[PDB]
């Protein structure tokens, strides 16, 4: 039973040590969430420091991957940091080469082959991660495009990751069957990161402060993350009304 | 070539020309060589223009992979990768740059890179064919913590003497201004410099 | 080295070539054979710069020795011919070229007919009735163009030889101490040891 | 590190069977249908966009992709995989034919490279076989219209028409029924949709399914003109609309 | 490490045999029947698709014959893609040989590289032999016309009449009891296809189910010609033969 | 099963199971200690004395890398070594192209991405070793804990090795005394209260205090050894508090 | 048991297994003791014979004027481990023209031994040695173990019944480390060291190995009727 | 010195009304010295025809090598190569050699067996593709053989008055050059019959 | 050669000269000197032809794979960099001097690129022997927001300055017009002023003139059947 230690195939067909690293994806507990408004594109991520002597402010999942382009990531924090690097890389390498900057789109189209390679190569293992990539293409305009272990990637109109990702992908599923629109129609990004923020809230059934939760906000031209006083003013404007 | 950066009060100020020559046919009479590697951090090109573009791109690189994993680089990280490759590729290459940047915490600062890839910290520097023309007003005429628009002048006054004296220089005057305020592009055109 | 001369008869290949070795100032030998039998029915003579002259040539012989052990069975003129021809245009391109010129004389026992092939450094290959490199040619060639026949016997061939030589001994500024020829036909290959 | 494994992953049995060959098979049985139609006039591939969630935007998904402008390619089985393969088959028709005789490669050939490249990773150091089986429709002027299909073996066979994947078997025996060599292009789009509702479950639209052609050369779809010689691509991917048009006529 | 996964293709069993070499013959065994006949006027080339369909485009088809010069053919027995690889190493050899000599490479030269070339993976490098037997269908002025075969071990034979891949017990047997040595081509040619009649898992033997090719001197005067029958010619010469 | 035996293979949990044999190499080694003070970093480790015959102070533990960063780390010290050897190497190519000396973060994820590389093939083992290191750069001090896994957050406190649960245990009760924080003077006596405390865990042998210190006034944010009247002065400080 | 495969391999409880049977190897090799004073080093070694007709194995080898060690386990692997401290004391004084500092060459052996305990093909070192130095901190003395652990000591043994040696040395610490500006009485502590470890045999004069370094002593090997003085 | 001419030979070839015709002289020389008076510079693989002049070396080389080439061609594609395609195939082997190339000049010439239309192409030793409608020409005496060309050459030529057109363009060419002439062939091609011509001339 | 390139109010326009030549001798008089990039991004090329010929036809076979890879219609400046960094590492040894022009979704572009591997941006550039004739017609006709053909026509006007005045250029005008949103215009032998004019005199030979050797059948056609 050695098809079940390297990426080779079993007798239906299937790549075990692929499976496998789908299961590590959830390793951290934490749940992300990604929508598009009509200038941006938020990406939000449960914060979790469960240790007292940890540095809060350098716990994070989030990633600024270019001035464009940022990465949220579902899985353990090596594979992670792994991926962030290469991704950084590979984002920087584009630009050089091809003189504008690399899609958001074309860079999880060039992670997810990687990562596919992985599921063909038997000595490199499978990276234990899901890559969820955000901006605001010059091109397509807001994008989300999510990678996977199996090297498996797609365009979304908004998406979930984490343990209770079904509950999540759910709730978004029937807001955009009421609206009948791909994306939040919302003016400023403040609004839609409200907006992302509160269907968490009504999917995972929790309350947060202002240090449960990481956001990531994509505009025209630049990526950034939101402070815990940036989150707090959302929070109270949320439950102001 | 006529090229510099000046060190003020509120920051840094590149000046050049706009004249690039095959012999004594000017192939470019509107070049920009004011070159951006990153957000407030610029540069100044002369010698083989096809080296200093290949430089400057590789330079744009690696800065804008630093700034990915480490954040903003300092102007004198700036200048230690320009040497980087000027130094080791001394051999293959004729450039000769000067780069310019604003910090925050440094302010404004100047760095020249001479051929050889030797790195020089200055409060202003001056390079290209031209700038032979100028180094004795220049060393008159320099003050330090002087004001944006008394920089403007003194950057303008001097160009407009290499350009009057140099043959490879020549064209508008092009300036970029890098203080906490942002970045602003100036020009200048011939009717208003000849008559200085 | 200098003179290396070639002429098909009607039933064999006849080659001569000098004896002299020259290093300079000296004539260090006169008695050098300028040749190397590749095939029990193919010759090869050449001339060029000193070292890789004998260095190719041998290489050459090894080549086409490991072939016929191989296969059991001897390669056309033609066929010899081309390989060694592809050697030489491979090492005009190299680091350092084999800066030698060569003849292939050779009896087709398939066609049953001679067959004389002339290569240069560069790796210019001509079949030719008579041939030579250098400037043996610019001597002989007039001579041979008025008093050839492609019906030739081996005898008659060789008095017209004698005569090119002659020629040469007379015209030419260096004294190649005589020449060793040898006839290639059905038979094999043997030495003229009276010339 | 270093790449240490060396040696073969895929190797014959006792009983001359290649595992590692027949379980790649076996992935591509369980993947969605797709299948290949060839006309007089034309080729048609269609399959079935099987959405992994309604969040996700399937049009940024191409399971139908063009390889040259006259070559399309579809598959079933492992989408990763057949997005490398494309990948390589577009490029190695510019690397080992059109950089050397300034014309793209003829099906065939294309098809043979593919067919290459899906063998070595049945027999060299430390990998697995692909676990797609490609259908390759195209057209080039002296063979005309074609349609092969590649497995992971590297075997590949021409069809005037075939099935491959989840319901092979019953669209196979249905393409039997309804093929004849008289066939004009939109009968052979007729039958394909015909062929494709079988297989499909849930909805079955312009943007549940996947369709592009090999026919005519679209002068419009080129971006230049004034070169007389020149006269556009053959390969056209039908749009959402386009598809609707003919499910009425259906 | 890595040696955990390692199967060891290129070792001996206790017997003194190549595991990997036998279970490829296994392997090959279950191919479509492939004859090769040498006459004194040329050779013949018959071989049996496997199991194919009505939807599958015969015409432009090629699973079993292939051309590796105009005077030298092969017919497979194993592995198409396997043989493909082989067959385009081959075709390079002999423009080699061409391009060195000036003179077209000998039959048994060719098939010597191309068996060495099988022995190799069989005895370094780790890797799977190539599940392929070949026979090599050739002439040159040397020997005349010749029938070779080569297989994973990389032993090569030659053979006045030689059949591989399935049901070759019973192919062989057939052919050694109605050949003889002063037979000629349309007697060979005949002789293969009662060959594949009797010894073929299918229930009739159609055109539909073949490939033939013959080697003649049947090329006006002094040369050689390669025929790769078209799918009406096999149905015409299975009608001339009388099986249809 | 077999899942264990083979480095970089997920088990069907999505675990690797290699790591977590290398962390317990690095639990059963001695006490490692880091505290993060007002304008530095403090770090300190327990040296078990297996005989007499060890001479005192020369068997050295901790290790700078540049002159601005100190490591220290459990378990299997050779490993340590290698990584502290590799981190030189990156710190030293840092500055060559940049000028400037290797910031903390960045240096964090030099070793970290290097860690992680060793969890990708089975050619390779795991570290057998948590690694605690900081310092100060141009944004201030860092303290860092880097485990087998490549697995590495920011710290105000952090501990590994045999005794880490008692050590946790104190590090938390400064974290909640102090919100303003603690000087480096503070947090070299504390370093050594807390060592003392944690060799309850490695009570049969007896052992030998080490300390070193990075801080902005006190080092010049240069690494340094704590030594002669300093460290003696931490030492009685200890023994005073265990009594 | 099912992780001492090869040296890549963790066991359930973080050991590793082929690093720790390279380690049994040494307890197999004969004793070899090591002890220092504020002025010199010594190094004593009982060497091993075959049979009879055989010769002692050589147990010292000279690594520079001012360094070298005594072996015990696989004789081979010293070879190439004290070949590797020949070439790096070189290196320090051609290049540097400076004497290579003992700890600085026990910091080099770990490291060159750990790289054949974390990489699949290699294996551990099979030998552990003793460094003894006299350089400009005064008298060394080092342990190295194939695990890569190094360790600076006033004394120390290794090899088969080494424990003797080594309780003998702890008793002794306070009386052998005064020792200074005497090396013929140095020497006898370390004869007396190692008589603690014998057992049935006795110290001939072809058994005996001794070695010594010190503040105006070039490292020098004692054997044969050099070391009868000391019997 | 200069390998273009050590050797010495001229091709030359030209279109007509359904028909090309490729020509060149015979000689094969070292310099002064003349060496070979059937040294055909002339070879076609199928109904591709190639002259090439130049380094006589590199000529048989390159003659090797697209048999090499366009035997592989037809072994894979099941068809004989055009004159389009081998174009671009001797453009790609040249190029390949960029920074130590085959001193050469080439030629090509044939019939689309599809299209039926007449093609003729020339190269310089690097590669660049001069299509001309009307004519080609190459080797020592390319000047005489552009002022012969362009002052004989009118377009939609029958065949038969095809061939006395280049035939005069080379001859009086070649009398013009001394490294040019001794023998000279012309091809004359149609789409489905090649009939080549051996001309008399004067052999000085 | 005589290449010109001039920007417009909605795109960009080439031109080039027809004239190549080996030495002082016209090799062909209707070369085609404007290349194709991609459908929509074209650019000529001065000085070694077989260069420029083959750096157009490199960067544009990994332009379309480029193009295939990320769903995106190619770029000028991906061209530009591509070239550049090509060029400048084989250090001016590809003796390619271009002028690449185009339209793509970011807008319309103009550059020039050099063999050591530089580039610059204009409005108006000209390369080639005849480009200092061309770039005098240039300089004195030209200005800001031109029309379509008010650049085609100064474009033109340009590359005659150089056919009548360079000896390295002449017989006709190539014009390639790239407007935004639309298809690529490509309009060979725009201009024809150069037609030879009728000459004096017959060249056509009395069949039988030349003398002849040997006749005889060439087999084309592959070894035959029975
Ligand atoms: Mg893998
Ligand atoms: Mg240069
Ligand atoms: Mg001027
Ligand atoms: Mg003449
Ligand atoms: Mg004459």
């Amino acid at each position: 039973g050695y098809d079940r230690h390297i990426t080779i195939f079993s007798p239906e067909g299937r790549l075990y040590q692929v499976e496998y690293a789908f299961k590590a994806t959830n390793q951290t507990n934490i749940n992300s969430l990604a929508v598009r408004g009509k200038d941006c594109t938020v990406v939000i991520s449960q914060k979790k420091v469960p240790d007292k002597l940890l540095d809060p402010t350098t716990v994070s999942y989030i990633f600024c991957i270019s001035r464009t382009i940022g990465m949220v990531v579902n899985g353990p924090i090596p594979d992670a940091r792994n991926a962030a690097l290469r991704a950084k890389a590979e984002a920087a390498e584009f630009r050089y080469k091809y003189g504008y900057d690399m899609p958001c789109d074309v860079l999880a189209k060039r992670m997810a082959n990687l990562s596919q390679i992985y599921t063909q190569r038997a000595y490199m293992r499978p990276l234990g991660v899901i890559l969820t990539f955000v901006s605001v293409d010059e091109e397509l305009g807001p994008s989300i495009y999510k990678t996977d272990p199996a090297g498996y990637y797609v365009g979304y109109k908004a998406t979930a990751t984490g343990p209770k990702q079904q509950e999540i992908t759910t709730n978004l599923e029937n807001h955009f069957k009421k609206s009948k629109i791909d994306h939040i129609n919302e003016e400023s990004w403040e609004k839609v990161v409200e907006f992302a923020i509160t269907h968490m809230i009504d999917a995972l059934g929790t309350e947060f402060s202002k240090n449960d939760l990481e956001v990531g906000v994509a505009t025209k031209d630049k990526f950034f993350t939101l402070s815990a006083e940036n989150i707090e003013e959302r929070l109270v404007a949320i439950a102001e009304q | 070539t006529s090229i510099m950066a000046v060190t003020f009060k509120d920051g840094v100020i590149l000046g050049a020309d706009s004249r690039t020559t095959t012999g004594a046919y000017i192939a470019n009479r509107v070049t920009d060589k004011l070159t951006r590697v990153h957000d407030k951090i610029w540069c100044c090109r002369s010698g083989s223009a096809a080296d200093t573009q290949a430089i400057a791109d590789i330079v744009q690189y690696h800065l804008e992979l630093y700034t990915s994993q480490y954040g903003t680089p300092s102007t004198e990280t700036a200048a230690s990768v320009f040497k980087e490759l000027c130094y080791e590729n001394k051999d293959n290459l004729t450039a000769g740059i000067i780069v310019a940047g604003y910090d925050d915490k440094n302010k404004g600062e100047v760095y020249t890179i001479p051929l050889g890839g030797s790195v020089h910290k200055l409060p202003y520097a001056i390079a290209g064919s031209g700038s032979t023309f100028i180094y004795g007003y220049c060393d008159k005429n320099f003050r330090e913590n002087m004001s944006k628009e008394e920089t403007v002048d003194f950057i303008k006054h001097s160009l407009s003497q290499a350009i009057k004296w140099d043959g490879s220089s020549g064209g508008v005057i092009r300036m970029v201004v890098l203080t906490a305020a942002g970045v602003e592009r100036l020009i200048f055109y011939p009717d208003e410099y000849e008559q200085l | 080295m200098d003179i290396i001369l070639g002429i098909r008869v009607q039933d064999s290949v006849i080659l001569a070539s000098s004896k002299a070795v020259t290093r300079g100032i000296s004539v260090l030998k006169d008695s050098d054979d300028k040749t190397r039998q590749l095939s029990p029915h193919t010759l090869m003579s050449f001339a060029g710069e000193a070292g890789d002259t004998v260095q190719f040539a041998e290489y050459i012989q090894a080549n086409i020795q490991l072939y016929s052990i191989r296969e059991d069975y001897e390669l056309s003129p033609q066929a010899v011919s081309s390989f060694v021809r592809q050697e030489l245009a491979k090492s005009i391109r190299s680091r350092r070229p084999y800066q030698v010129n060569v003849l292939i004389g050779g009896y087709d026992k398939k066609k049953n007919k001679p067959e004389l092939y002339q290569i240069d450094y560069l790796g210019t290959k001509v079949e030719l009735p008579y041939g030579a490199h250098g400037y043996s040619g610019f001597y002989t060639f007039s001579l041979l163009d008025h008093h050839y026949r492609p019906d030739m016997t081996t005898e008659e061939g060789l008095d017209l030889l004698k005569l090119c030589v002659q020629e040469l001994e007379k015209r030419m500024p260096m004294d190649f101490k005589g020449v060793i020829v040898k006839i290639v036909d059905k038979d094999g290959i043997r030495q003229v040891d009276d010339f | 590190m270093t790449d240490r494994y060396s040696f073969s992953l895929t190797t014959f049995s006792p009983s001359g069977k290649l595992g590692q060959i027949d379980y790649a098979l076996t992935a591509v049985k369980q993947g969605v249908t797709s299948l290949g139609i060839k006309a007089t006039n034309g080729v048609v591939i269609a399959t079935e966009k099987k959405s992994s969630s309604p969040l996700a935007m399937s049009e940024t998904l191409s399971k139908v992709s063009l390889l040259t402008p006259d070559i399309g390619a579809v598959y079933s089985g492992m989408g990763p995989d057949y997005r490398v393969l494309v990948d390589k088959s577009r490029k190695v028709a510019h690397t080992s034919y059109k950089r050397i005789y300034g014309e793209y490669p003829p099906t065939k050939l294309l098809v043979s490279e593919v067919a290459k490249i899906m063998q070595e990773a049945t027999q060299s150091g430390g990998v697995r076989p692909f676990g797609v089986s490609l259908l390759i429709a195209g057209h080039d002027e002296f063979n005309g219209f074609s349609l092969y299909q590649v497995d992971p073996s590297g075997s590949y066979f021409p069809w005037k028409a075939t099935a491959i994947g989840k319901g092979s078997v019953a669209a196979k025996t249905f393409l039997e029924k309804r093929w004849n060599d008289e066939l004009e292009l939109e009968d052979a789009i007729h039958i394909a949709l015909l062929t494709l509702k079988e297989s499909v479950e849930g909805e079955f639209n312009g943007d549940t399914i996947e369709l592009a052609i090999i026919g005519d050369e679209n002068p419009d779809l080129l971006g230049y003109t004034g070169i007389p010689t020149d006269k556009g691509p053959r390969f056209r991917k039908l749009t959402s609309q386009e598809i609707n048009d003919r499910l009425e006529a259906l | 490490g890595s040696r955990r996964y390692d199967s060891r293709t290129t070792i001996f069993s206790p017997e003194g045999r190549l595991y990997q070499v036998e279970y490829a013959l296994e392997s090959i065994s279950h191919a479509g029947t492939a004859i090769g006949i040498m006459a004194s006027d040329g050779i013949v080339l018959a071989a049996e698709r496997k199991v194919t369909s009505t939807l599958l485009e015969q015409d432009t088809s090629t699973e079993k014959l292939y051309k590796l010069n105009d005077k030298i053919a092969v017919a497979v027995a194993g592995l198409t893609a396997d043989a493909e690889i082989l067959i385009n190493t081959a075709r390079i050899h002999a423009q080699n040989y061409l391009k060195t000599y000036n003179e077209d490479i000998p039959v048994e030269i060719l098939v010597r590289r191309l068996s060495d070339i099988k022995q190799g993976y069989t005895q370094h490098g780790g890797l799977r032999p190539f599940g392929v037997s070949f026979i090599y269908a050739g002439y040159d002025d040397r020997y005349g016309y010749q029938l070779y075969t080569s297989n994973p071990s990389g032993n090569y034979t030659g053979w006045k009449a030689i059949s591989v891949g399935a049901n070759t017990s019973a192919a062989q047997t057939l052919l050694q009891m109605d050949y003889k040595d002063d037979m000629k081509v349309d007697d060979a040619i005949e002789l293969a296809l009662k060959t594949l009649s009797k010894t073929t898992d299918s229930s009739a033997l159609t055109y539909d189910r073949l490939e033939f090719a013959t080697i003649r001197k049947g090329a006006n005067d002094g040369e050689v010609y390669q025929k790769i029958f078209k799918p009406q010619e096999i149905k015409d010469i299975l009608v001339k033969t009388g099986i249809t | 099963t077999g899942y264990d035996l083979s480095n970089s293979v997920f088990s069907p949990d999505g675990r690797n199971f290699q790591v977590e044999y290398a962390v317990k190499a690095v639990e059963n080694g001695t006490t490692s200690i880091g505290i993060k003070c007002n304008d530095g970093v403090v770090f300190a480790v327990e040296k078990l004395i297996t005989s007499k015959l060890l001479v005192p102070q020369k068997n050295v533990k901790i290790q700078v890398v540049d002159r601005h960063i100190g490591c220290v780390y459990s378990g299997l010290i050779p490993d340590g070594r290698h990584l502290v050897n590799r981190g030189r190497e990156e710190a030293a190519s840092f500055k060559k192209l940049y000028k400037t000396p290797i910031p903390i973060p960045a240096f964090a994820d030099r070793l970290g991405q290097y860690v992680q590389a060793h969890t990708l093939y089975n050619s390779v083992r795991p570290f057998g070793v948590s690694t605690i290191f900081g310092g100060v750069d141009k944004n201030g001090a860092h303290l860092y804990m880097l485990e087998p896994s490549g697995s590495y957050w920011g710290y105000k406190g952090a501990a590994t090795g045999k005794g880490r649960q008692s050590a946790k245990a104190e590090l938390e009760k400064l974290v909640d005394h102090h919100p303003e924080g603690l000087s480096a003077r503070e947090a070299v006596k504390q370093a050594a209260k807390i060592i003392y405390l944690a060799h309850e865990d490695n009570k049969e042998k007896d052992f030998e205090l080490e300390i070193s210190w990075c801080s902005l006034s006190e080092t010049n944010g240069l690494h340094k050894f704590v030594k002669g009247d300093l460290l003696q002065e931490a030492i009685d400080f200890a023994q005073k508090e265990i009594n | 048991n099912n992780y001492d495969g090869d040296t890549v391999t963790f066991s359930p409880t973080g050991r590793l297994f082929q690093v720790e049977y390279a380690l049994e190897a040494i307890k197999q090799g004969s004793v070899t003791v090591g002890l220092r004073s504020n002025t010199h080093a010594v190094l004593v070694a009982l060497k091993r014979n075959a049979d009879e007709l055989s010769s002692y194995q050589k147990k010292i080898i000279k690594c520079d004027e001012h360094m070298g060690l005594s072996l015990a386990g696989l004789a081979p692997d010293a070879r190439v481990l004290s070949n590797y401290l020949r070439q790096q004391c070189n290196y320090s004084s051609l290049v540097f023209n400076r004497k290579l500092a003992v700890e600085r060459a026990g910091h080099l052996l770990c490291d060159k031994a750990q790289k054949n305990t974390q990489s699949y093909g290699g294996r551990p070192y099979g030998v552990g040695l003793l460094i003894i130095g006299y350089d400009k901190s005064g008298a060394h003395l080092l342990e190295f173990q194939p695990s890569g652990n190094v360790t600076e000591l006033y004394g120390t043994a290794i090899g088969a019944r080494s424990q003797g040696a080594k309780t003998y040395l702890e008793r002794t610490l306070d009386t052998f480390i005064k020792i200074d500006g005497n090396p013929d009485e140095l020497i006898k502590a370390g004869v007396e060291a190692i008589s603690q470890s014998l057992r049935d045999e006795s110290l001939t004069v072809d058994n005996l190995s001794i070695a010594i370094v010190g503040k105006d002593t070039p490292f020098t090997i004692y054997d044969g009727e050099a070391v009868a003085k000391y019997i | 010195s200069d390998p273009s001419s050590i050797n010495g030979g001229i091709v030359v070839a030209m279109t007509g009304k359904d028909c090309v015709a490729i020509a060149c002289d015979l000689r094969l020389g070292s310099q002064s010295l003349g060496v070979s008076n059937k040294f055909e510079k002339i070879f076609h693989y199928g109904h591709v025809f190639l002259g090439i002049t130049g380094l006589a070396t590199d000529v048989t080389t390159l003659n090797e090598m697209f048999r090499y080439k366009t035997n592989l061609y037809k072994l894979k594609e099941e068809r004989a190569i055009e004159p389009e395609t081998f174009t671009q195939l001797v453009s790609s082997s040249l190029y390949e050699r960029r920074f130590g190339p085959y001193f050469v000049g080439p030629v090509v010439a044939g019939i689309n067996s599809k299209s039926g239309k007449p093609f003729i192409a020339g190269f310089d030793l690097i590669g660049c593709i001069d299509e001309a409608k009307d004519f080609i020409v190459s080797g020592t005496a390319s000047d005489q053989l552009f002022g012969m060309c362009e002052s004989l050459y009118e377009p939609n030529l029958e065949p038969e008055d095809l061939f006395e057109t280049i035939s005069q363009a080379l001859l009086n060419a070649a009398d013009r050059d001394a490294l040019s002439g001794w023998g000279a062939v012309v091809y004359i091609i149609k789409k489905d019959e090649v009939v080549k011509r051996y001309l008399k001339m004067r052999q000085d | 050669t005589t290449i010109v390139g001039v920007k417009f109010n909605n795109g960009v326009v080439i031109a080039a000269d027809t004239r190549s030549t080996q030495g002082p001798i016209v090799a062909d008089k209707n070369c085609a000197k404007l290349h194709r990039i991609s459908p929509k991004i074209w650019c000529a090329g001065a000085g070694t032809a077989a260069d420029t010929e083959a750096v157009t036809q490199l960067i544009g076979s990994n332009i379309e794979l480029h193009s295939l890879y990320t769903s995106r219609e190619p770029r000028v400046v991906s061209a530009l960099q591509m070239l550049k960094q090509h060029l400048f590492k084989y250090q001016g040894h590809i003796g390619a001097y271009l002028i690449v022009a185009g339209v793509d979704p970011t807008g319309s572009h103009l550059f020039s690129i050099h063999a050591h591997g530089s580039t610059d941006v204009g409005y108006y550039l000209s390369l080639g022997s005849g480009s200092l004739a061309a770039m005098a017609v240039l300089e004195s006709h030209w200005k800001q927001d031109l029309t379509k053909e008010e650049a085609i026509k100064l474009a033109s006007d340009a590359i005659q300055a150089g056919i009548w005045n360079d000896l390295g250029s002449g017989s006709n005008v190539d014009v390639c017009v790239m407007e935004i949103g639309k298809d690529a215009e490509y309009l060979r032998n725009y201009l024809t002023p150069n037609v030879r004019e009728e000459k004096q005199k017959s060249y056509k030979f009395p069949r039988g003139t030349t003398a002849v050797l040997k006749e005889s059948i060439v087999n084309i056609c592959d070894i035959q059947e029975e």
